[PDB]
Parts: C-alpha cells; structure tokens; sequence
C-alpha cells in the first residue's frame, strides 16, 4: 500500500 | 482525496480475469477470424481496443454473441493481441510483427501500433 | 517467453472498466446492500473478491441478475470496497474503517484486511 | 515497454  | 493505494491492485485483477478466460468463465462473446474462433469478456476487449469499444457501444452489436473480423486479418496476430489484452505481454517476433501490427491498427491498439512502428524502423 | 511488456496495461484496462462502470455500460448484476443497489460487473466483483468468486461460479447463483448481501453488510462500507475493486484506491478513514474491515472479511479481500488490521494496530 |  502506498500514498497515491 | 486521502485515499491509500495497492500497488499490484491492478495487475491481479488482469491475471484474475485472465484465469477466468482460460477457464472459459462467463465469457459472453466469440470473435471469429476466418476460420478460428476465441472466447472472451466484451468488457476487456473494450478496455483494450477502440475497435471493441465502438462495436459494443452500438446499440445493436451490444447484444451479439459472435463478432466476425475482416477477412483480411490473420488469426496468430489476434491471438497475439488477445494475449496482451489479458496479460499486458505482447509476443513480438520478427515472423509476427507484420500481422500484429495490422491487427493492432484494425483494433485500435494506439501503444501496440506504436511499439511495432519503432521494431520496425530499428530493422531498417 | 521472449514477450515484451507494456507497464501501464493493467491500470489502463482498470481505468476503462470503470469508466464503463460510471457509464453503466455492460453491467449484469445488481449488489443489494439494505435499501442501496449498486451495479457492477460481475468479472470485475470476482477477480477482487473471494465470496464472489464464489458465487458466480456456482451453476445455479452465476446467472442470477440480483445479489443481495448480508443485512449486516454496510452500505458505505460496500460502496468503498467497490470503488477500491475498480480504481486500486481505498478510502479508509477513522469513522469507517470497522465498516470497511468487517465487509472487506466478508468478501474476502484478503489484502484489504491485512492493512485495516495494521492501520487498527497502531491507533491502540 | 520493457522486458519482463
Ligand atoms: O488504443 C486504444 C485502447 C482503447 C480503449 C478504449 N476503451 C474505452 N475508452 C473509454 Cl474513453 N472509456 C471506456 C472504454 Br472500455 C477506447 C479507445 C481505445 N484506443
Ligand atoms: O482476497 C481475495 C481476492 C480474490 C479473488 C478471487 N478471484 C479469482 N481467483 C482465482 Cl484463483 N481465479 C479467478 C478469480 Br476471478 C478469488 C479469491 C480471492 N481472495
Ligand atoms: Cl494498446
Ligand atoms: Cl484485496
């Protein structure tokens, strides 16, 4: 999971 | 907006659909090319091709169950495309290239298209 | 193989079902979820879902055009969750994080779970 | 394009  | 991403996200749901694909799995169309014929999902053929998308937006076409191409495209590069379509890997061969590029071109496959073009005007 | 590959294919084709989604084109099943429907694409719901991957598998439940959800699944949960299945994104906030957690367990999105139960972790 |  990552900040887009 | 403050949304969290999944990366892979994506990529899973196309080896998903392309699972369902090779398991014949709600399959809703047949795209016959001369004498062979390919089971797929209307949907991922309109997700890949602006061919695809034009042909099942028709009010009409929408509801068919078999789509014949022109006789003029050759079956191994639709089945190279429709590989790529469900996999994001194109097999591209000096003995393919041609008819995979004039596949792409009758589909509407803009990045395909251009990825043949520049194979071919490195060989020249 | 010898396949070449094209890094955005995936995105891209998830970013045209969904424009196909917004649209309501192709759709074939509606997701009753208490008094809100939401329509989907039924290959889309499985490649991201296990229950139901599940359910239009089975002979009978695979040509059904409504399902209708556990009363205790929350509609804003469900909505997120259908979001997240056609753009990667999941809005996953402190006021709905339980709902997302608890839908996300019963449609079995394994790693939708995985980062509820660590964004849970540490806010104890 | 890449190689996989
Ligand atoms: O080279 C390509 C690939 C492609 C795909 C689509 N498909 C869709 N396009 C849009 Cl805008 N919305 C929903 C869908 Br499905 C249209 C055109 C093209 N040209
Ligand atoms: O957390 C998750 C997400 C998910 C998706 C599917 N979907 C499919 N699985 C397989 Cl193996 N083949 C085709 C399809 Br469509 C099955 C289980 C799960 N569990
Ligand atoms: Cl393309
Ligand atoms: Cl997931």
């Amino acid at each position: 999971w990552v900040i887009p | 907006d403050s949304c969290i991403q999944f990366t892979r996200h994506a990529s899973d749901v196309l080896l998903n659909l392309n699972r369902l694909r090779s398991r014949d799995i709600l399959t809703d169309v047949v795209i016959v090319v001369s004498r062979e014929q390919f089971r797929a999902h209307k949907t991922v053929l309109m997700a890949c091709s602006g061919l695809f998308y034009s042909i099942f937006t028709d009010q009409l076409k929408c509801n068919l169950s078999v789509i014949n191409l022109d006789p003029e495209i050759n079956p191994e590069g639709f089945c190279i495309l429709l590989d790529f379509m469900y996999t994001s890997r194109l097999n591209l061969r000096e003995g393919n290239i041609m008819a995979v590029m004039a596949t792409a071109m009758y589909l509407q496959m803009e990045h395909v298209v251009d990825t043949c073009r520049k194979f071919i005007k490195a060989s020249e």
